[PDB]
């Protein structure tokens, strides 16, 4: 019933059209990306396994035309195989268009497209960052509502080649096995503290060694000794994670065994970052493509 | 604003 093709011309079509310019789809068709993409999210696992090669990308918080141009650098899909790391929503001024897209090539090439829960796929936060209010501008709050439902069945996690693990935030404390991600059932919203909220909020901190506390307010930091450790401990290579914004689009921790990827190049419209996309080759040779601010 | 403006 849902015609996908249209949809994702209709998103591509403003493609060099003056940035800022609205794609109005149908609430309808809105609500179908969301409810089929949900039914896909829950019936692949909550860890995915996944295999380069892989373009991995972090957070895009509504920058619709700086999404355009990392497909533009990377390879519109399925020319691709992609990762998002989470953070689809919210800062930016087209949540819609941003997360319609990405919702959409989730649909059209199932195996070869990947996005992950960031900690604005979450209905407290997507409250107040600005995609209710995008939502109550542009539909209704009803349909704010309905991808709240889509995010609470978003995975968590991803290793890429049994060598590189993929979140959003960073490692828990009570993170003692693989198992553990695996049991977390979905749909959920995040109400506790605990695994879950930690993946999704933690970050990297050089003046901790073991683990620390957060200035967000939730839940930890964690230094290099426990990156060494949890690679050690699991025969991983690298951690990949996104969730801060760093000058160059992507930035170095712990010896170089953990990188934080941001894709959003002046984020805000206030900082001077630029964006940057993870290239993993057949090899398992990493590289960085670079958007400039 | 530290939710990271
Ligand atoms: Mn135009
Ligand atoms: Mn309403
Ligand atoms: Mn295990
Ligand atoms: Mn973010
Ligand atoms: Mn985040
Ligand atoms: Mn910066
Ligand atoms: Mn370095
Ligand atoms: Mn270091």
């Amino acid at each position: 019933k849902l015609n996908i093709d249209s949809i994702i011309q209709r998103l591509l079509e403003v493609r060099g059209s003056k940035p800022g310019k609205n794609v109005q789809l149908q609430e309808n068709e809105i609500r179908g990306l969301c409810l089929k993409s949900r039914e896909i999210f829950l019936s692949q696992p909550i860890l995915l396994e996944l295999e380069a090669p892989l373009k991995i990308c972090g957070d895009i918080h509504g920058q619709y035309y700086d999404l355009l141009r990392l497909f533009e650098y990377g390879g519109f899909p399925p020319e691709s195989n992609y990762l998002f790391l989470g953070d689809y929503v919210d800062r930016g001024k087209q949540s819609l268009e941003t997360i319609c897209l990405l919702l959409a090539y989730k649909i059209k090439y199932p195996e070869n497209f990947f996005l992950l829960r960031g900690n604005h796929e979450c209905a407290s936060i997507n409250r107040i960052y600005g995609f209710y209010d995008e939502c109550k501008r542009r539909y209704n709050i009803k349909l704010w509502k309905t991808f709240t439902d889509c995010f609470n069945c978003l995975p968590i996690a991803a290793i890429v080649d049994e060598k590189i693990f993929c979140c959003h935030g960073g490692l828990s404390p009570d993170l003692q096995s693989m198992e553990q991600i695996r049991r977390i059932m979905r749909p959920t919203d995040v109400p506790d503290q605990g695994l879950l909220c930690d993946l999704l909020w933690s970050d990297p901190d050089k003046d901790v060694l073991g683990w620390g506390e957060n200035d967000r307010g939730v839940s930890f930091t964690f230094g290099a000794e426990v990156v060494a450790k949890f690679l050690h401990k699991h025969d991983l290579d690298l951690i990949c994670r996104a969730h801060q914004v760093v000058e160059d689009g992507y930035e170095f921790f712990a010896k170089r065994q953990l990188v934080t990827l941001f894709s959003a190049p002046n984020y805000c419209g206030e900082f001077d970052n630029a964006g940057a996309m993870m290239s993993v080759d057949e090899t398992l040779m990493c590289s960085f493509q670079i958007l400039k601010p | 604003x530290v939710x990271x403006x």
